[PDB]
RNA sequence: GCAGU
């Protein structure tokens, strides 16, 4: 039907060929017959018939003749609805700017004239005159001119130049331009140009001149003189009921233009003074910049209600405008909605939908099969008989929903796995019936929460619904791949009561014949649900070949277990039960059968689960009483003992002792070790005071108290609840965040006092805020992730390529937080995986590490695998299937169609509800190691680090890191490189409060320009009994020393100067202000000890990540790798330079001294040392160390967030949103290709090109990637109607209006603003069709 | 300077409109005298164009058959009464007696000033004045148009700056006499415009035709059109400078408009309208302030256009006049008895029917912006609330679709020709239907023939044999 | 606006 969209700007000559007739008068209908009135804005002549196929003065009335321009009034005999599509159109008496073109900036008219947005307010508000045309005069074509000046030059010059006021003005300035002429003027002056902001505004400038010349646009058809008429059916004057009408703000703005332009006619034919035929053209300006865009410029025009008017550009931009609120989400037909229920006895496939909202989803089914059936004879008959709901229907009811799966929605749809189908099953109430165990999915309890249901009607959508959302398809989550079809607090408390052990419990000790003999004896009463037994277990196993094998022994068990082995399948071992089953327990159990056995057997195996959890916690009478919350008897004393030490505390306060500062810390740390104290006591008492009795000897086993068994199955609660019910619920905070000095000493079994339940709701109320206004900010995150990610779909198989990111544990210091197993599970590996023993190899190359490899890669002690990654995918527009890796939803490699970049946005921004808002020791046994050496041996036996980023790992016996910590430069380390150390031992420790600079080599002082009183203050003191030096500061220097810098230096006592082993540069300390030595000339000190010392979360920091900006002070890294030295000083930035001796050296910074510099002038450094220390902004290691290594910063610092909060997400997500952010290139070096340096190109256009190029002998292009924030990419797509439909509506409107744009429709937004198939899933073999038939 | 400060145009209109100062009493006369001069100094030059004269001599005895009444004839003599304009437009005639022989060239050129400094006493009415300067602007579209033929007849054959060619044109009008030495410069311009020395024939003889109906030379009457231009130019010079003087007036009236449907400027600048109607409208030997009267005119200016498009569904100002009495009248009602007053009262207190004061107040609403929001609830609007009543429910489309299929299938249960008929007499099948003198002419038999045959397939379909399901859809 | 999730 149509392949494009493309967007331009509208020709005076397109604007009258759209329309079917100029709108002469402000007239909307007549006030007495309601019939549309002549050459109106709402003209049946010009827009069309108001009824169907009938002229407005009914001479013409049947379709008999149809297309009939009647005589008697102007009315095509049509159809009404060509009211909805017929434009008309304004000529406007003047010419008038467009509002986008002026105003949005940066202004097009502005750019393109080289003229600056107040003097063109100026010319056309007629505040000033321009100068059109210079001829042979002084006055140039851009020069404004004041009345006077113009009066003057006119006087000077005459009628030979031209001058004017006005749009007239400026439209002729656009019009007279030569636009060619002038961007080849452009660029030679800007290759002659090296002002870089110069060339900026030029660069700029020729894109705009450029974009004019290859787009069929003229400059001039930004200033609109026909102005275009909306469809009358699209701005509705509508009479409602009550006899008043209701009409859109258009046609008041409309009436407004018309009425202004007719005045404006009419003053220009009665030969007005220029003073208000100049105020009407303003007047003009003004209603037609009000119809456009209201409020841009200035004032909004606010008509009958004092609330401004809705604008054109209004009607298409914001939540509200069409592009948000009727395009890509709509109301729906064939849709309810209700409140749900549980209905546990369904199965994980069904929902319980009422008659009654099943026979209005249904209704043209149940109309077409009782007109089939014969039921009803007519379509009339059977919606009488649906209306009297006879006894037939219902069956015809029964019929139509057998097989028909309908999908149920719980609003807000924070991932995919809030809308899921379900077949129903008819039941008589009002309520849906959501079965248990997909509430988790939904984020839906049973306190009133509705949910809507949707009826799939074609065989596609009904197939979808059943093969592609079904709930039995989705067990696991799209996030991780762990399950989310998971029992939950009856079930895990039901499956935990009937898994537990009791001690002398009822039938303890029989053997049974196996697990029906167990339920026999429970049934009977002959034995508790606990009683440890021994039963006859037969248990299969998948042998090699893939079969089952069976073997029966005699377990240890309970009654209980016995029981729940029954609903087990077969392929899973006695071990999965054999245990008091918890929450983990239980989701293991469903992890392990889906992995071994698969789908099928896991969905009854999750119903057998729910069914014998729900019952045997019914059979429980699992109940909460007051007594359960036993508070522990030593609360009292423990309290009283801590009330006795802060009194103590405030004696020595009130003596003054201590200031109040300390005192309030130490009241808070000895009011917080008695809140410990109290919980470790209570938790004590709570999990073990059942002591019952084994053949007369009292024995302590684990509680069967309601409280601690909710608690540790993980059905309900944790100890920080438990802790709040019988402890004490302890400090609380201020509104601020200092937390009070005094404690809640009460808990909820006791009452808390007035004061106590005041100070509580402080943070109550606060944490209750947070939650009410943090969701329209992970609201926001998660669209703004969908819009930059939405048009990756998986599209190839294998790009080939041999990249990927070295994925190792995650060690934060001392401890792992993510092992290697749950890093690469799922990924494809990158290169043949080897055992640590070498050649041969123990992964191949391009192997899926599935939970077998993962096996296979901790049997042996592999520690670094490098996988594959879509950040290093070779696939242009899309992924491959193998970077990607596996589909976590469903645990096979992914499909090529899968929209994997609404998978990743929707599976980052889901959790965002749940985000908010010295010396080392190393703690276990192991081999250290430390990389990025330089080192040497101290005086005394340490070994010291002469080097500024090396970091000590502790390699294991095996070869796997176990710690990883950063030792920093000058630090004493007591081991040598490779050494065992002791648990909980310090390896190496520094001075904290302070930088040293260590002895390079062993020699003498030379003090080269530490000039005495210039540039050394000596000073005294006592406690020293040696007198120190300072060397002086930038403020408090004389003239003198800041120029040439103060150095120390090395030299021997033969007079010969001993410099570095292996070069004969002069060895230096160039010491900065700022510090302190206490050392005096000649001093002999060796290598490896100091000469001088010199002093020194949440939702928010996920958005900034992934916006990618700046921090406040970020850390200076080195650009290139060369050689420290400093230039000029004192302009407020000393000026580094890093020299490379091996090609062109100079380099130099402009680092502000007041930032404390990391580095010293005698080292060499490398691209990404931190030339100064703080947090690293992301671009520069995108620019200096790669795109693997700004992928490992951003998912490492985003995972830092999520792991905080307990927040399983597998890196994937992120690393799709990173390869959606580097998604622009700059051209540093034009080549042989059609691109400009400087300029920002798509990065798979300019890598393509360069293949192509390449493929032809001549040499590509050489870019450098970019990194933007996920806004900024968003709307720097290369397709419009995704990024207008983004934000910024307006700006990306007139961008692509004046760039002539084309938009392909190749994402996913754009095809559903048009209603098409997406290009991913089942719509993506229709766009292979589609563009290898529409290609050739 | 304040430019380049304010976005406001209302700003920007004071700014413009506070740097013309304001007149005093005798300045208003002044500039009175000056419109004046250059009016009636105008009308002079378009008495120097005889054919005026001729036309007010014979609209003069026309008077003297009363075709039409004297005040919009003439507004009276400057040193109504009707009888000193008869008999010195007959001293207007022997003065055209006296110009008219006596030309026996250089002693002709005295009694031409003489008609005009005698024309002097005369006033003139706007209307037919106009129909003279519409006939005046007839004559400068000929003088202009015949001069550009002869301007561009010659330069578009021949490339030579042409004041050559004019230096010879001027005080010829009567032939090519001028073009004997045209060709005299052997420069080829000349040589070229031996191609067009033929066919500007009939042009150059024409327009001196008239020359002489009109009696006087063409370019002495462009020296006519040219005064006339200097004249007129001089008058709306000063219609410029009192409407300029005299705005600060509209303001103080329109601001006690402000809030009656239309926005500031729009009333400021109808009144400009208004007051430009003013001054071309004032004369000052009432003796009357300019600002008494021009407040009447920016009144009535500001008020109609209030009336005209101050409201969405536009109202007649007869009925807005209705609606002023109707509110003023209740507000004094309610002012008198502390309560809103009945139709049945507010129509006794006017004299109007109940009937009438009842649909006044179901005409006087303003239509609501579909952009209201319900209840201050600002994700939603009266928008959409607002279904589309012209459409067809689907139902009611499965129900035509299944009509049509059922009748269709009882109409083939027929013979073709009835069948026919019947799809032929309704519009069954066909864009339109027919009447029975169509198809009786279409199936070669008498017109009641067929409709027997039509009554037939009636009384046949009317059987309860093929209408049971016909019958399921007519309504309960 | 006011509530519900
Ligand atoms: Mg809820
Ligand atoms: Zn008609
Ligand atoms: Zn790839």
């Amino acid at each position: 039907e149509f392949d494009a969209i493309k967007i331009a700007l509208a020709s005076p000559d397109m604007i009258r060929s759209w329309s079917f007739g100029e709108v002469k008068k402000p007239e909307t209908i007549n006030y007495r017959t309601f019939k549309p009135e002549r050459d109106g804005l709402f003209c049946a002549r010009i827009f069309g018939p108001v009824k169907d196929y009938e002229c407005l003065c009914g001479k013409y009335k049947r379709l008999k003749h149809r297309g009939v321009i009647c005589e008697k009034c102007g009315v095509e005999v049509t159809q009404t609805k060509v009211r909805r599509e017929r434009m008309g159109h304004i000529e406007l008496a003047s010419p008038t700017a467009h509002i986008w073109f002026l105003k949005s900036l940066p202004s097009r008219i502005g750019l393109l004239l080289d003229m600056p947005l107040r003097d063109i307010e100026r010319v056309l508000y007629f505040e000033s005159y321009v100068v059109i045309e210079g001829g042979m005069t002084n006055l140039e074509r851009q020069q404004i001119l004041t009345e006077e000046q113009y009066l003057d030059a006119l006087e000077e010059f005459g009628d030979e130049f031209d001058a004017k006021m006005g749009a007239e003005a400026i439209q002729a300035l656009l019009k007279s331009m030569d636009l060619e002429q002038e961007c080849e003027q452009l660029r030679e002056e800007l290759n002659e140009t090296n002002s870089e902001t110069k060339r900026k505004k030029l660069t700029k400038r020729i894109k705009l001149l450029e974009a004019f010349v290859q787009s069929g646009n003229k400059p001039e058809w930004m200033i609109l003189t026909v102005l275009p008429v909306l469809p009358p059916d699209l701005r509705p004057l509508v009479p409602l009921d009550g006899g008043r009408f209701a009409t859109s703000d258009l046609n008041d703005l409309y009436r407004r233009v018309i009425n202004r332009n007719n005045r404006l006619k009419r003053l220009l034919d009665l030969a007005a003074p220029d003073i208000i035929v100049r105020n009407e053209k303003r007047m003009l300006q003004e209603a037609v910049d009000a119809l456009l865009d209201n409020g841009r410029r200035g004032r909004a025009i606010t008509g009958s209600n004092k609330r401004p008017l809705k604008s054109l550009a209004d009607m298409i931009k914001g939540k509200q405008g069409r592009f948000r609120q009727n395009l890509l989400g709509k109301r729906v037909d064939y849709s309810g909605r209700s409140v749900i229920t549980v209905g546990p006895y369904l199965r994980l496939h069904q929902c319980g939908l009422p008659k009654k909202m099943a026979l209005e989803l249904f209704k043209p089914f149940i109309y077409g099969k009782l007109e089939l059936r014969g039921l009803a004879t007519t379509i009339k008959a059977a919606k009488k008989m649906v209306e009297r709901e006879e006894a037939v229907v219902w069956d015809i009811l029964d019929e139509v929903i057998r097989e028909h799966p309908v999908l149920l929605n719980r609003a807000p749809t924070l991932h995919r796995l809030g809308i899921q189908a379900f077949e129903p099953v008819l039941i008589e109430g009002k309520a849906i019936q959501l079965h248990p165990l997909v509430c988790a999915a939904y984020n839906a309890d049973f306190d009133g929460d509705q949910m809507a249901v949707h009826v799939p009607l074609t065989l596609e959508a009904q197939l979808e619904a059943r093969a592609l959302m079904m709930s039995t398809n989705n067990i696991l989550s799209p996030a991780n791949g762990e399950p989310i079809i998971v029992p939950s607090q009856d079930v895990v408390l039901g499956l935990y009561y009937m898994t537990r052990d009791c001690v002398n419990a009822k039938g303890e000790g029989m053997v049974l014949t196996g697990p029906k003999e167990a339920e026999r004896l429970y049934r009977s009463g002959l034995a508790s649900l606990h009683a440890r037994v021994k039963v006859r277990i037969t248990e299969y196993e998948k042998d090699a070949n893939g079969e089952l094998v069976a073997k029966t022994s005699l377990k240890d068990t309970t009654v209980g277990r016995a029981i729940l082995w029954m609903i087990v399948p077969k392929g899973l071992p006695y071990s999965i039960v054999n245990q008091a089953l918890g929450k983990k327990a239980i989701s293991k159990m469903l992890n392990t059968c889906y992995r071994i056995l698969g789908l099928k057997p896991t969905v009854i195996f999750a119903d057998q689960i729910m069914y014998t959890g729900f019952a045997y916690a019914a059979r429980s009478g699992a109940s909460v009483g007051i007594d359960d919350m036993v508070i522990p008897e030593k609360k009292h004393e423990i309290i009283s003992e801590a009330e006795a030490e802060v009194a103590e505390i405030q004696e020595q306060f009130q003596s003054g002792l201590v200031t109040a500062g300390e005192r309030y810390n130490k009241v808070i740390d000895i009011w917080a070790a008695a809140n410990d104290r109290v919980s470790k006591a209570m938790m004590d008492n709570l999990q073990t005071e059942t002591v019952i009795n084994r053949d007369g000897q009292e024995e302590k086993q684990v509680s069967f108290n309601s409280i601690y068994m909710m608690a540790d199955s993980g059905a309900r609660g944790s100890a920080a609840q438990i802790r709040q019910l019988a402890g004490m619920r302890g400090l609380m905070a201020k509104p601020d965040g200092s937390i009070i000095e005094t404690p809640i000493t009460a808990n909820f079994r006791e009452g808390l006092n007035v004061l106590q339940y005041f100070i509580s709701t402080h943070g109550a109320r606060k944490g209750l805020a947070d939650t009410a206004l943090k969701t329209a900010n992970s609201g926001y995150l998660t669209r703004r992730l969908v819009d930059v990610a939405q048009d990756l779909v998986v599209t190839e198989d294998d790009c080939g390529t041999h990249e990927g990111i070295m994925m190792t544990p995650v060690i934060e210091g001392g401890d792992v937080k993510e092992p290697l197993r749950d890093r690469v599970l799922g990924r494809v590996t990158a290169e043949d995986v080897l055992k640590p023993g070498t050649a041969d190899i123990l992964v191949p190359r391009n192997t899926l590490l599935h939970e077998q490899w993962c096996d296979l890669l901790e049997e042996n002690s592999v520690d670094a695998v490098k996988v594959r990654s879509v950040v290093s995918c070779d696939t242009d527009f899309g992924v491959c299937a193998h970077c990607y890796g596996r589909d976590l939803a469903r645990g096979h490699i992914i499909n090529k169609g899968e929209a994997i970049g609404v998978i990743a946005a929707q599976s980052i921004g889901e959790p965002g509800t749940q985000l908010t808002m010295s010396s080392i020791q190393v703690k276990n046994k192991g081999s250290i190691k430390l990389s990025n050496v330089k080192s040497v041996v101290n005086s005394s036996g340490k070994l010291v680090i002469t080097s500024r980023n090396t970091e000590l790992k502790l390699i294991d016996e095996f070869g796997r890191t176990k710690e990883s910590y950063k030792v920093p430069y000058g630090a004493v380390l007591a081991k040598g490189d490779g050494e065992q150390v002791a648990g909980g031992e310090t390896v190496a420790n520094w001075d904290p409060h302070t930088m040293p600079v260590i002895t390079e080599v062993s020699g003498f002082v030379r003090f080269t320009d530490m000039i005495d009183g210039q540039t050394i203050t000596r000073q005294t003191d006592e406690l020293t009994g040696l007198s120190s030096l300072v060397v002086l500061d930038s403020a408090e220097r004389t003239a003198g020393g800041k120029d040439l810098r103060p150095a120390l230096k090395i030299v021997d006592a033969q007079g010969n100067d001993v410099l570095i082993p292996g070069t004969d540069m002069p060895a230096q300390y160039f010491l900065p202000g700022k510090a302190i030595v206490q050392l005096e000339d000649g001093v002999q000190i060796s290598s490896g000890d100091t000469l001088a010392r010199i002093p020194q979360g949440g939702l928010p920091r996920v958005a900034d990540l992934f916006e990618a900006r700046r921090p406040k002070e970020p850390a200076i890294l080195a650009e290139i790798s060369g050689i420290v030295s400093f230039g000029k000083e004192t302009k407020g930035k000393r000026r580094l330079v890093i020299t490379p001796v091996d090609g062109s050296d100079p380099y130099e910074e402009m680092i502000p001294k007041w930032r404390q510099l990391n580095v010293f002038e005698g080292e060499r450094v490398e691209r990404g040392d931190v030339i100064s220390d703080g947090p690293e902004a992301p671009h520069d290691i995108l620019r200096l160390r790669g795109v693997h290594a700004v992928t490992r910063y951003i998912v490492n610092e985003v995972q830092d967030v999520y792991r905080l909060q307990g927040v399983k997400i597998n890196d994937k997500h992120i690393e799709v949103i990173v390869r959606q952010m580097l998604r622009k290139a700059t051209i540093v070096n034009a080549g042989s290709s059609d691109f400009l340096e400087g300029e920002q190109v798509e990065y798979s256009r300019v890598k393509i090109a360069n293949r192509e190029l390449e493929a032809n002998g001549k040499v590509g292009a050489t870019y450098s990637r970019d990194l933007l924030g996920i806004t900024k990419a968003s709307l720097a797509t290369e397709s419009f109607i995704s990024a207008a439909s983004f934000q910024e509506t307006t700006r990306v409107l007139t961008e692509a209006a004046v760039a002539g744009k084309r938009d392909e429709l190749r994402g996913l937004k754009e095809n559903v603003i048009v209603g098409r198939l997406i290009p991913a899933g089942t719509g993506y073999a229709y766009h292979q069709d589609r563009m290898r038939r529409r290609a050739a | 300077s304040e430019i380049g400060r304010t976005t406001d145009p209302v700003r920007m209109y004071m700014r413009e409109m506070g740097t013309v100062e304001l007149l005093t009493r005798e300045g208003e006369i002044d500039i009175a005298k000056r419109i004046e001069d250059g009016i009636n100094q105008v009308q002079c030059s378009v008495a120097e164009y005889p054919e005026a004269i001729t036309y007010l001599l014979e609209q003069y005895d026309r008077v003297e058959a009363e075709e039409a009444r004297l005040s919009d004839l003439i507004t009276g003599f400057v040193d109504i009464d009707p009888e000193l304009a008869r008999e010195k437009f007959a001293e207007l005639r022997a003065q055209y007696v006296v110009t008219r022989d006596t030309i026996k060239h250089a002693t002709a050129q005295e009694e031409i000033l003489k008609l005009s400094e005698v024309f002097k006493q005369f006033r003139l009415v706007p209307k037919q004045f106009d129909y003279l300067v519409n006939s005046m602007r007839v004559m400068m579209d000929r003088v202009r148009t015949q001069e550009r033929l002869i301007m561009k007849l010659c330069v578009e054959q021949c490339k030579m700056p042409k004041k050559n060619f004019i230096t010879l044109f001027t005080g010829n009008e009567t032939s090519d006499t001028w073009f004997n030495a045209a060709i005299a410069m052997n420069k080829p311009w000349s040589e070229k415009l031996h191609d067009v020395s033929e066919e500007v024939h009939r042009a150059l003889q024409k327009l001196q035709q008239i020359e002489e109906e009109t009696g006087l030379t063409i370019e002495q009457v462009k020296d006519i059109n040219r005064r006339m231009s200097i004249g007129e130019a001089k008058a709306r010079r000063a219609k410029k400078e009192m409407v300029e003087a005299n705005l600060r007036l509209v303001i103080s009236i329109a601001k006690k408009y402000t809030n009656r449907g239309l926005q500031f400027l729009d009333l400021i600048q109808e009144g400009n309208i208004g007051l430009m109607k003013a001054v071309d409208k004032f004369e000052y030997r009432r003796g009357y302030k300019f600002s008494t009267y021009a407040t009447w005119w920016i009144r009535q200016a500001i008020t109609r256009s209030i009336a005209d498009q101050a409201r969405t569904i536009r109202i007649p100002v007869h009925m807005i006049e209705t609606i002023n009495k109707l509110n003023r009248i209740s507000r004094q009602m309610l002012q008198e008895m502390g309560r809103e007053p009945t139709p049945e009262e507010l129509a006794e207190r006017m004299l109007m029917p109940e009937d009438k004061i009842r649909k006044v107040l179901k005409i006087a609403k303003e239509p609501i912006s579909m952009e209201t929001p319900i209840g201050d609830d600002e994700d939603s609007h009266l928008g959409d609330f607002i279904e589309d009543t012209t459409l067809e429910l689907p139902l009611d489309s499965a129900t035509t679709e299944s009509l049509r299929a059922a009748t269709h299938d009882v109409l083939a249960g027929l013979t073709a020709r009835e069948a026919k008929v019947l799809r032929m007499r309704f519009g069954i099948d066909m864009n339109t239907d027919y009447t029975l003198e169509e198809v009786g002419k279409q199936f070669d038999v008498t017109r009641e023939r067929i409709r027997q045959i039509e009554a037939k397939a009636l009384r046949k379909l009317r059987h309860p044999s093929r209408s049971e399901v016909l019958r399921s859809f007519l309504d309960d």
